[PDB]
């Protein structure tokens, strides 16, 4: 989930995006 | 974990600012 | 004016912080 | 919406209860 | 106090309302 | 120690929230 | 609602400034 | 108090420091 | 201003989340 | 500048991007 | 860490740096 | 640089007012 992939890892924009509505 | 605590405050802000009039469904 | 994006900025901070392990939905 | 109720008043944790899952 | 009882383990809401004034 | 100033700073935030009209004593 | 947004920069800023001293916050 | 004297004009990092403890 | 003043706070940080390892200048 | 054009009304990401480094 | 933590520095440094501002590069 | 400066351990205000430009 979004935890795993960007609190132990950084996430750009484009990827913060793919948790969208 | 506070860790986390904090991180997902940062990442609906983030959500907050990218998704625009998307939205978004937050949820641990 | 851009008032609105602000206040929704913190309102998104303190739905994350209320709501805790349940999580929230965010639509304008 | 919530900004329209949240943005002109400031609300309660009761009404910030409302947009919880 | 609040970091020692809130930084390590979430404190909720209501936790933290026993350090108001 | 910046986790637990990074804490602090959420912890803060979160009284300014929670306290309301009783405010609230901050100290290290 | 302005005052309210006002409000949460400032104990952040204090937060910031008073150090290990701290801040005493009333609304 | 620091609402009224810091809300309408910016206040510098020295007078902030006044409302410290 | 604090409108100002509050809304450059928030722009460093969509400009810190936006423009990533380039980062960016700020000057009022 | 940024303030003008982006505290006056809501800028992009795209034209947030411009005033990248 | 280090992005959460810098997240924290630009409010901090926009505070400090006033009118002089500055330049973020990671 | 400033990460490597302030978030290993934390920076004082003057500290931080170093990388101001
Ligand atoms: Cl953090
Ligand atoms: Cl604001
Ligand atoms: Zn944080
Ligand atoms: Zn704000």
């Amino acid at each position: 989930g979004i935890v795993e992939q960007c609190c132990t890892s950084i996430c750009s924009l484009y990827q913060l995006e793919n948790y969208c509505n | 974990f506070v860790n986390q605590h904090l991180c997902g405050s940062h990442l609906v802000e983030a959500l907050y600012l990218v998704c625009g009039e998307r939205g978004f469904f937050y949820t641990p």
